[PDB]
């Protein structure tokens, strides 16, 4: 999920406020199925 | 002697000739001529920073 941030830094002094979100494209979907009972474990999709 | 004068002012017509030498001699150059009318210098916009295009699912 886009993931937001902000921090600064020092460059040649002047501080230097800066602000950023990541988030991913192209990404894979793996979908793994342990079982499929109520009882089982699952995970319906990961991304990867 | 006093001819040399009558006889300069009389020849004085070669000094076209000479005009036209000393001009095909001389190199040339050239003007572009420039603009007036930078009254209005022109700022770039009211521009904010923003996060881009999330890909929400």
């Amino acid at each position: 999920k886009a993931a937001n941030y902000q921090y600064n830094y020092l460059r040649d002094g002047e501080q230097v406020t800066a602000h950023t979100t990541c988030s991913v494209n192209g990404v894979n979907n793996f979908s793994y199925n342990g079982g499929f009972l109520p009882t089982d474990f699952g995970i319906s999709r990961y991304e990867v | 002697a006093s001819l040399i004068y009558r006889q300069l002012l009389t020849n004085s017509y070669s000094v076209d000739l000479y005009d036209e030498i000393e001009q095909i001699g001389s190199g040339k150059t050239q003007n572009v001529t420039i603009n007036p009318g930078p009254f209005a210098q022109t700022r770039y916009a009211p521009v904010n920073w923003d996060h881009g295009e999330i890909n929400d699912s």
